[PDB]
């Protein structure tokens, strides 16, 4: 029955369903030239040397920066086509651009693999306030652990080999967000050692009377390695990734260092 | 090609199996010992599909389809042409799956992040099983599966739940179409409060947790916070494909009546039951 | 039995038991309701 | 095991506090509780709700709207309690037959549903407006009321917009949780078999898109999370290595990536044309298609019957 | 609460129960005189 | 009866007491024309 | 709000809701004319 | 009693009376529109 | 809230109710005297 | 039993009660209306 | 609650629940005499 | 078999035993209550 | 928890038990007078 | 065997003892009431 | 997480509980046997 035709074999229905094919891909476009604001133009993974297979639709693959206008009154550009050096302290297995790299010494502490980190800013995150907003609980007085909770404090920090590391000497909180961020811990060994222990990385184990922090992430030995900050009260964004670089490479690297 | 940042982390090791002989990547893609064996499920499986349709009667993509063997089979092993086409194709699938989530485990492990992916995509791959393998066992026939055809998959739907009368009354599935309504509301909530506080505007700076948190909390007086939303919308999406499971286990193994007729206790509530 | 004042709290202990008294005797005459020998409000005969 | 991040351990208290707002005629309401529940899965605050002129207008046209239903499905049983609850999912109320075209029926023929249908339709609305308003007085953008408008053209398009193309509201929605269910049935079987409905097909890939994207990316942050990936706006604008890795996981498993601020933006794409798509297929049924597996037949979905 | 105030909030709060019981106890009255609520044997 | 300005906000006030008495009057309204009698735009008989 | 501008606000509110009744009064009036609404014993 | 007035904040009170008792009356005159005999728009005889 | 506060609140408190309750009691009476709401014993 | 007004707070107590008292009202007023010999709007006979 | 605090409690209690039993019996009583609830082998 | 005390706190212990004792004892009377034989309020005849 | 006050504990729940089950071993038997619930062979 | 005591916490065993054994209690008089002959409450012939 | 003395003392009072439920259980299988066994024989029940 006529009622939806276009033509003959056309009607409405397909007609609306072929424009949204249309409006679709445009949007897949629009979606994959956003995905395209950090790390791109690609390179060679060998020289470094910006390359790749491209087709024509490489003229509408990476936007213009858009503009991002802090609270401070700095900006940050997307894409900013800041990109890493080309050198790193690891060699290849292989000469192949595909092949891996092995690292030339400690890759904890040359910073390679899950120990590699951004080159974020040198400044902490802040409030809406404009204060730092990861602060040791020392200079946020305000704050408290849920009186239904177990403090950290004062407990013994043990690795998974049941080795002490230290003890939890205080808590960094985030202010704008409300939790804790890291543990301060005093280490066992060079005693006054303090190093931050990302709170993530950690679980409170009190199946027997004297609780303690267990740490899966690395052993005890790896704790004088942790990176050091710069300040005792507040901690920018590259001493975060850093530290928490630092121990997420411990699962792959704690038994090889 | 590589990112802009990408060179430092593309370390040796991480491999649960096979050692160094497959750690490399093919342009973007890791490979490892599980990509091999996906691969090599993939290329069966597709072409068995494919081989399916030219032994079917139309190369109309949308009509193609892969059957079951009749349940008059049981659970022995069918004739390729009469069903077994589509028992090599089901375990082919599975093979690829789960080479898919080793090889996510694989590549977890180089980066030193925690295994929540290939977990979470173990509930697809036991939704799949499910349907396929858990349900028509229990049934007693690998008929029951679904038919690998782009409508026939949605005719196998409907026959299915129409079987039950009604499938709308199977109280598991009202509990996973919730869950999944919910999942795309959340999603549509958590999508937009990213991209406000990122892009709030001409003249405007960007906007933090504080600001986040307000949101909610003016609008609809509590706020989940940054963390809280990662956490409910995995939970909500994976209790979402739990209870679609448990409602298509409660329908042929167990139930096998009207589900319509199975809220009739109800009505029969002693303090009610006039 | 006063001892069981020193195990729970009475503010607590009255109003959890009024609660579930109230719930229990509605419970019992919606019971009643249902059947036709003691639903009072509609008097059915005792045949 | 290592710490999985699904449940906080260790909460932290502080005074109660929100982003200023300029002064209105309504000041934020309730004094913010806390409970140690919530806490574990999210923030602990049960805070103060925002109000306004906006509010009051949504609340007060939302309550008659849920009175006139509520009295009504009362009053259908009548007025019993006891077959109240024995009945409550089985209670509806319906639309007015089609005889009555778009003007006001009898009260008890479906007036009541009209009423009802205005004025939860305003309450709505409103609600959209307070969405877009709350967003202009924190400065933020207003992605959120346009994620809802597009839930509000689906229902829209299934309670009103379809019934003015058609002429009359008897096939809009019955108030009611078995009814509404019901109507969901027939309307398939009345249209010939939804499932050949492609826009229907297409809102379902956008449904099954949605929960996977977000178990994806719910994923994907927690197993950054020990690295800060938690802080998606501050790793917006200070890429820092939680978003490095959470990008190189999915460049390696699967040769593309999204960042941190455009997976959002998958996130709400794909939310939203879930009903938008949806709006569509119910807008063309009886319309233009009288019958969804002709139209299939036709255009090679299946073969001819 | 003061023991004193509890004893005062004792004397309104004796008052104005016993006059809502008092009320209740004339409604149910006039009830009864216009149709009683308790069957015989054959019913009503 | 001035003090009530003091107790409450003149604006809270007219906001919420315009809010109802609009909700009120459509609500009247169309509950009129949902009528047969009262239907002036139908305009049935006085049979 | 002082005494002051309470008063004034008062006068104002006085007026106001005085002739919205008014005029809601008359309408009525006019609609009770035209057609009555409260039936008789045996209807309207 | 006016002590309840030191018991209870009138900004409250008065607002929570006023929505409680228009919500009771919008149901007693629903409930009247849903009888034949005291439905006063439709207008049933008393045969 | 003061004493004074309070039985300042509570007279015009008083004075309101009582008036509400007046007009009610009066509409109660005009309905009554339309068609009264009890039933007897052969229904209305 | 005046003591329990040491135990319980008036302000809580008169909340609750009022409450439960009208809940409680309402709910009878609708199972009368519910029956044949009760329901006054409809005056069925006896 | 001291010792001689929950023995004054506990007398309060047991008044007060020996005389919410009291009433409950009575009710049983006279709903017992109106219909009994335990039937014969012939049912009711 | 007073040391059970020393493993059990008896106020927890309590709690949770009436909260058993009591869902028990309501399953066991419905169960009655959906026979023929046992339901005491509708009360079949001993055919 | 003491030995002391385990076994004071202890001496009033043995006593709880022997009432809880005493109370319902009556009424177990009166049911069983009224009807009981083992069937013999034919049946009830 | 008492040795098993300072491999299992005593408390952990009799709790799970506990609730295994009345779920197996409880699964097994609802298997019985699903049988013709043993069915106590229905008490069919034999 | 007990000591010797203090798991012996456990043991004894569960080697007495175990012996009580199983004996009450064998006397309760005792009185259900007798009412209706349940082993069928070669003819069935
Ligand atoms: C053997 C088994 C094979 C199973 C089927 C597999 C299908 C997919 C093919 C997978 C293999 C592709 C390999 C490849 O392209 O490598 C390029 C790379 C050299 O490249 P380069 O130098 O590094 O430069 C590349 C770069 O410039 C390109 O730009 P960019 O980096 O920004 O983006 C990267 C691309 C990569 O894409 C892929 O690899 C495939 C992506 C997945 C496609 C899945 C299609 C089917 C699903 C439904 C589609 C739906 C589309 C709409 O990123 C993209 O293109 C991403 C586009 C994402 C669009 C998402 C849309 C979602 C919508 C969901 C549906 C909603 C419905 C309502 O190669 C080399 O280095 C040399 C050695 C390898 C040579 C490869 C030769 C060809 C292999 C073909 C394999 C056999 C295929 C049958
Ligand atoms: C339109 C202007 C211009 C034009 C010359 C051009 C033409 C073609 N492109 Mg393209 N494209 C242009 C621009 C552009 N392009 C892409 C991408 C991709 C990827 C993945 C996206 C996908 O799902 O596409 C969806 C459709 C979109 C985005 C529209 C262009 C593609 C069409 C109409 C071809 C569709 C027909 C097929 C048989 C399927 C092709 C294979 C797959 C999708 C796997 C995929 C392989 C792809 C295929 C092709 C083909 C076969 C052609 C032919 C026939 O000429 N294009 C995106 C990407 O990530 O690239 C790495 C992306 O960023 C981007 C940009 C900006
Ligand atoms: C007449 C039909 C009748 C009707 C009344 C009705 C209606 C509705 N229902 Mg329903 N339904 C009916 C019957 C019926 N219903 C379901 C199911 C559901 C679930 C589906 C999601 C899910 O399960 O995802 C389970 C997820 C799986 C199975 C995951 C599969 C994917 C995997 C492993 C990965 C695959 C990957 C590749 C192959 C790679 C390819 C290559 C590349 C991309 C490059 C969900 C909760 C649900 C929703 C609704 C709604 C919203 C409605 C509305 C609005 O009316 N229904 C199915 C289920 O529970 O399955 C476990 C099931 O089988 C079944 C039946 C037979
Ligand atoms: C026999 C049944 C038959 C069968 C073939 C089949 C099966 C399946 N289908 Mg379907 N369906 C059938 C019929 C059918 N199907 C749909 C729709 C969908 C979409 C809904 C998207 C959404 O978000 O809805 C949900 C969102 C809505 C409805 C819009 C947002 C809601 C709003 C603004 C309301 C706000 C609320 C308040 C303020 C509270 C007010 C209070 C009170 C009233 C008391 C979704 C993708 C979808 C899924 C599946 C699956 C998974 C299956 C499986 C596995 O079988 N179906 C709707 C539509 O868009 O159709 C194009 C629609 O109308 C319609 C019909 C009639
Ligand atoms: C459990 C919660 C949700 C979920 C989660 C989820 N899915 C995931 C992941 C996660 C967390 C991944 O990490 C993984 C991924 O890589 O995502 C990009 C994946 C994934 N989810 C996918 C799809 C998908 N998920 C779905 C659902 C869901 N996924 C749930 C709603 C659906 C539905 C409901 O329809 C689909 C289609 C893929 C994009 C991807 C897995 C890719 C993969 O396994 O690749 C290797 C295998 C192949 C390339 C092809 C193998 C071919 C076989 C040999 C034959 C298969 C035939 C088949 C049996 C029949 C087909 C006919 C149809 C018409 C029925
Ligand atoms: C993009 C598609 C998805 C989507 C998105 C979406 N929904 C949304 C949003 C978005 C982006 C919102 O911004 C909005 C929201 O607020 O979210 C928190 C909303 C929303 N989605 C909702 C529901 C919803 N969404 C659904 C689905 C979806 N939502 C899709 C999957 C579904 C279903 C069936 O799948 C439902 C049921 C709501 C929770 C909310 C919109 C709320 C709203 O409009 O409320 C209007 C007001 C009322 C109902 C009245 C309440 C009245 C009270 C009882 C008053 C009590 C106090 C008062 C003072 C008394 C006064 C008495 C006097 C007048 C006498
Ligand atoms: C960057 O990070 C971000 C955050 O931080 C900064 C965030 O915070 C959020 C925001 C997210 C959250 C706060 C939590 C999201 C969680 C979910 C979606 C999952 C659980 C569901 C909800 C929390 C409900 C969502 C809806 C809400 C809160 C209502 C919004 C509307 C109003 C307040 C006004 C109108 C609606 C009202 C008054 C109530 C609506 C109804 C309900 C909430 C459901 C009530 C239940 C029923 C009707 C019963 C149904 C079931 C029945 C009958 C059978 C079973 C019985 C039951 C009792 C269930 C995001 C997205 C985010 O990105
Ligand atoms: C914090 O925010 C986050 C981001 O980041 C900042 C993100 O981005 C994302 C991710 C999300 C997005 C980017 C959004 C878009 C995603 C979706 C909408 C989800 C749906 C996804 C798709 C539609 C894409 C589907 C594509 C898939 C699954 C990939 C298909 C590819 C393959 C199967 C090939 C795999 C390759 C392997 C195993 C190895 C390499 C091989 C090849 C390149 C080709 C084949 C092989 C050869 C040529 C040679 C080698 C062969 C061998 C050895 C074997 C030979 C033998 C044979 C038999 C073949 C999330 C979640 C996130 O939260
Ligand atoms: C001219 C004379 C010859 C001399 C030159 C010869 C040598 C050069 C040839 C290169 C072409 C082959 C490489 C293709 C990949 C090259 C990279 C690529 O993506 O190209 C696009 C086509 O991709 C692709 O089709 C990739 C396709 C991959 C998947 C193919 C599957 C085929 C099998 C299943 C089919 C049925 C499925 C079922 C259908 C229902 C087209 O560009 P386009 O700008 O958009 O790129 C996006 C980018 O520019 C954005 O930055
Ligand atoms: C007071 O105490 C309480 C709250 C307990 C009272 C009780 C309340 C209860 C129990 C309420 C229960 C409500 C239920 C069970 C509701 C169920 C609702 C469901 C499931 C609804 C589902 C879908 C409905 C849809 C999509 C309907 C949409 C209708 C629309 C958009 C209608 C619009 C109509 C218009 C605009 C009419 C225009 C015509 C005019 C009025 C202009 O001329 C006639
Ligand atoms: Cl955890
Ligand atoms: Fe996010």
């Amino acid at each position: 029955m006529n009622k939806g035709d276009i033509t003959g074999y056309m009607d409405v229905a397909q007609v609306v369903l072929y424009a949204f094919w249309i409006f679709f891909a445009g949007l897949i476009i629009y979606l994959r030239r956003e995905d395209r604001r950090e790390g791109y133009p690609l390179e060679d993974a060998i020289s470094g040397k910006i390359n790749s297979l491209q087709g024509l639709g490489s003229v509408f693959s990476i936007a213009r920066p858009k503009i991002f206008k802090l609270k401070t009154g700095a900006t940050y550009a997307a894409p900013n086509f800041k990109r890493d050096a080309v050198a790193i302290k690891a060699t290849r297995t292989a000469p192949t651009a595909g092949a891996p790299f092995e690292p030339t010494g400690n890759p904890m502490t040359d910073a390679v693999g899950p120990a590699a980190y951004a080159l974020r800013d040198e400044l902490p995150d802040l409030t809406l306030g404009g204060q730092p907003a990861i602060v040791p609980l020392r200079v946020a007085p305000t704050f408290s652990v849920a009186a239904e909770d177990t403090d950290p404090r004062g407990l013994p920090v043990v690795d998974r080999k049941g080795a002490v590391a230290g003890k939890v000497t205080d808590l960094w909180i985030d202010r704008a967000s409300i939790a804790i961020r890291y543990l301060e811990v005093e280490l066992a060994a060079t005693p006054g050692r303090k190093v931050l222990l990302p709170f993530a990385a950690t679980r409170i184990n009190a199946k027997t009377k004297s609780k303690t922090v267990t740490v899966q992430s690395i052993l005890a030995r790896h704790f004088a390695n942790v990176p050091t900050i710069a300040k005792t009260d507040s901690i920018t964004r590259r001493e975060e990734d850093k530290v928490m670089a630092y121990y997420s490479s411990g699962y792959l690297y704690s038994d090889r260092v | 090609a590589l990112l802009s940042f990408e060179r430092k982390y593309r370390v040796r090791g991480g491999t649960l199996i096979g050692g160094d002989l497959f750690d490399f990547w093919v342009g973007p893609f890791y490979v490892g010992f599980f990509g091999v064996t996906t691969l090599l499920f993939t290329v069966l499986g597709t072409a068995l599909i494919v081989w399916g349709a030219a032994l079917g009667p139309s190369w109309t993509f949308w009509q193609i389809s892969i059957n079951p063997p009749d349940v008059s089979y049981g659970l022995a092993m069918a004739p390729m042409a009469k069903g077994g086409l589509w028992q090599i194709i089901t375990f082919s699938a599975i093979g690829a799956f789960v080479s898919w989530a080793l090889r996510e485990v694989e590549i977890c492990r180089k980066l030193g992040i925690g295994y929540h992916i290939p977990f979470a995509f173990g509930f697809a791959i036991l939704a799949y099983v499910s349907l396929v393998v858990i349900r028509p066992v229990m049934m007693g026939a690998w008929g029951y599966g679904f038919p690998y055809g782009f409508m026939t998959h949605l005719d196998w739907v409907s026959n299915t739940g129409y079987q039950y009368a009604n499938f709308h009354y199977n109280p598991a599935h009202m509990l996973g179409i919730t869950l999944f309504f919910t999942t795309c509301l959340a999603l549509a909530l958590h999508g937009s409060l990213i991209l406000s506080a990122a892009n709030p505007g001409k003249g405007e700076v960007v906007k933090g947790p504080e600001h986040e948190n307000t949101y909610f909390q003016d609008t609809i007086g509590y706020s989940v916070g940054t963390l809280g939303i990662h956490r409910v919308g995995l939970i909500l999406a994976l209790s979402a494909v739990v209870w679609s499971i448990i409602c298509m286990i409660l329908s042929g193994p167990i139930y096998t009546g009207s589900w319509p007729d199975w809220w009739l206790w109800w009505q029969k509530l002693p303090f009610w039951n006039h | 039995m006063w001892r069981i004042w020193q195990l729970f709290d009475p503010r607590q202990a009255l109003v959890g038991l009024a609660t579930f008294l109230f719930v229990l005797a509605l419970l019992i005459h919606f019971i009643l309701l249902s059947t036709e020998r003691f639903n009072w409000l509609e008097g059915a005969s005792t045949k | 095991s290592e710490y999985q991040n699904i449940l906080t351990g260790v909460q932290v208290r502080t005074a109660p506090h929100s982003a200023p707002i300029a002064k209105g005629i309504f000041p934020r309401l309730g004094k913010p509780g806390f409970s140690y529940w919530l806490g574990k899965i999210g923030d602990a605050q049960i805070g103060p709700i925002y109000l306004g002129t906006t509010g009051v207008l949504s609340l007060v046209f939302g309550f008659f709207a849920i009175e006139i239903i509520g009295f009504n499905l009362l009053a259908s049983v009548n007025w019993s309690p006891m077959e109240f609850g024995r009945q409550f999912f089985w209670l509806g109320l319906e639309p007015p037959a089609a005889e009555y075209g778009l003007g006001f029926a009898p009260l008890a023929e479906g007036g009541w549903w009209q009423i009802a249908g205005f004025f939860l339709t305003t309450s709505i609305l409103l609600w959209w407006v307070r969405m877009y308003r709350r967003a202009r007085a924190l400065k933020m953008g207003t992605h959120t009321a346009w994620a809802f408008a597009s839930a509000i053209f689906l229902f829209l398009s299934l309670g009103f917009i379809r019934p003015l193309l058609m002429g009359n509201f008897s096939e809009s929605v019955p108030f009611g949780i078995f009814p509404h269910l019901e109507w969901t049935n027939s309307f398939s079987l009345n249209y010939g078999n939804f499932f050949y409905n492609p826009f229907h097909m297409l809102s379902i890939a956008f449904l099954y898109g949605s929960a996977l994207l977000f178990a994806m990316h719910g994923a994907t942050i927690l197993a950054v999370s020990r690295l800060g990936g938690d802080r998606e706006v501050e790793q917006i604008t200070d890429r820092g290595t939680a978003a490095e890795r959470a990008a190189l996981f999915w460049r390696w498993t699967m040769g593309f990536n999204a960042t941190m601020e455009s997976i959002h933006r998958w996130a709400w794409w794909f939310a939203v044309l879930c009903t938008f798509t949806g709006a569509i297929g119910i807008l063309l049924t009886g319309t233009v298609v009288d019958n969804w597996f002709e139209w299939g037949v036709k255009h090679g979905l299946a073969p001819a019957p | 609460i003061t023991e004193g105030e509890a004893k005062e909030f004792h004397k309104i709060f004796t008052s104005s129960i016993l006059v809502f019981f008092g009320v209740a106890a004339f409604a149910h009255l006039l009830v009864w005189i216009w149709r009683p609520w308790v069957p015989g044997p054959n019913g009503y």
